[PDB]
């Protein structure tokens, strides 16, 4: 594939320990060797694995890493503080012959309890409207961790266009807010009946929607 | 030690050529390492775009080879990019990178990386809507959409405030503001979003009205 | 070879 598969958020309290996955198409990761770059925000990546399993000078044994072929691993044990970072693998692919990212993964140390996303979601304005254009707002608060997927259907349809996500933010309460914005002419949004903002946070969706005639 | 530092644009016109130079220092480039190019678009993962060896073997990232050029120059320490005809979707910061090769494709270390925006659009205040609605308590907002560049700040005059960050949209910024407040304070006390975009030297206010 | 990039050996 294009990029390998991480699981978007992994989670563990101080102390414990965590594993990160990483796999392509079939036994693929079996050819080459893997390496695994941490990045906190405002940070470029930093090396902390290399050829599967070696760790640069300055990483803790605490971390590993593996390469089974099928899946790769990062592998952090007595997590702390510090370890909060997004965790993105690599290797080379030789069947497209380019250097392959995996998807990333946002490990959370947790600070506090699992937190559910409170989602509200607005009409477009009438006076957007005379510009022809219709923006539905899906706002997105009070979550923790901090990694959401957004979903958006009209009329049951999966939405493949004219939506775009913020990227998760910290709120001053520590928990963590985004908004969603499904754009739109207003021909559409006459045309239309149904429409639904669905966000899944640790596996549960929660979903607002708004019927064009009410 | 070994340091790494990007430089070029931080904003093109698109169709434009986007040209990118990397400066080493602490380590010769004609050790057998290769020097490269990775990208990340805001709130979104990695993308190698291609490296070069003091050899001259040059390898690429299929989607982009075509509009790619990636160079090495070892007496001046520099690595460059040029990517033709630069989208939109080319908004990104972009590394520069150290990589062993051969087998092990390791990258380390890194520049601290460069954002490059790609945006046709003039200085451009913010058009600003009204967000509103059966419960104890309400929460309004205020869209902020279609200005260049950032940033902006809202204020309301109503009481917990949600600031959402800008997204890039198309070339123009979009973001939001709600602000939560009980529902008989509204709509009997009026509520007002005030926003301010220092680089038009505008303030744009809108109450917000019950449908 | 530490002059190309590729798969393991």
């Amino acid at each position: 594939q294009s990029v390998w598969t991480q699981p978007p958020s992994v989670s563990a309290a101080p102390g414990q320990k965590v594993t990160i996955s990483c796999s392509g198409d079939d036994s693929i990761l079996r050819s080459a060797f893997v390496s695994w770059y941490q990045q906190v925000p405002g940070s470029a990546p930093k090396l902390v694995i290399f050829d599967d399993r070696q760790r640069p000078s300055g990483i803790p044994a605490r971390f590993s890493g593996s390469n089974s072929g099928t899946t790769a691993t990062l592998d952090i044990a007595g997590l702390q503080r510090g370890d909060e970072a997004d965790y993105y693998c690599a290797a080379w692919n030789g069947r497209l012959s380019a250097f392959v990212f995996g998807s990333g993964t946002k490990l959370t140390v947790l600070g506090q309890p699992k937190s559910s996303p409170s989602v509200t979601l607005f009409p477009p304005s009438s006076e957007e409207l005379e510009t022809n254009k219709a923006t539905l707002v899906c706002t997105i608060t009070d979550f923790y961790p901090g990694v959401v997927t957004v979903d958006w259907k009209v009329d049951g349809t999966p939405v493949t266009q004219g939506m775009e996500t913020t990227q998760p933010s910290k709120q001053s309460n520590n928990k963590y807010m985004a908004s969603s914005y499904l754009t739109l002419t207003a021909r559409a949004w006459e045309r239309h009946s149904s429409y639904s903002c669905q966000v899944t946070h640790e596996g549960h969706t929660v979903e607002k929607s708004l019927s064009r005639a009410d | 030690q070994v340091q790494l530092e990007e430089s070029g644009p931080g904003l093109v016109r698109p169709s434009e050529t986007l040209s990118l130079s990397c400066t080493v220092s602490g380590f010769p480039m004609s050790e057998s390492y290769f020097w490269g190019w990775i990208r990340q678009s805001p709130g979104k993962g990695l993308e190698w775009l291609g490296s070069v060896i003091h050899t001259g073997t040059t390898y690429y990232r299929p989607s982009l080879e075509s509009r790619l050029t990636i160079a090495m120059d070892p007496s001046k320490n520099q690595v460059s990019l040029s990517l033709t005809s630069v989208t939109v979707a080319d908004s990104a910061m972009y590394y520069c990178v150290r990589i062993r090769g051969g087998s092990s494709n390791w990258l380390d270390p890194w520049g601290p990386g460069i954002v490059v925006t790609a945006s046709s659009a003039k200085t451009t205040p913010p058009s600003v809507y009204p967000l509103a609605p059966t419960g104890s308590s309400v929460t309004l907002g205020c869209l902020v959409k279609g200005y260049f560049p950032e940033s902006v700040t809202v204020t309301w005059n109503s009481s917990s405030v949600h600031t959402f960050p800008a997204l890039l949209q198309s070339g123009l910024y979009t973001m939001s503001s709600s602000v939560t407040v009980p529902s008989s304070t509204w709509p009997s006390q009026t509520v007002t979003c005030s926003v301010a975009h220092p680089a038009s030297s505008t303030t744009v206010d809108k109450k917000i009205e019950p449908r | 070879e530490p002059g190309e990039r590729g798969l393991k050996g």
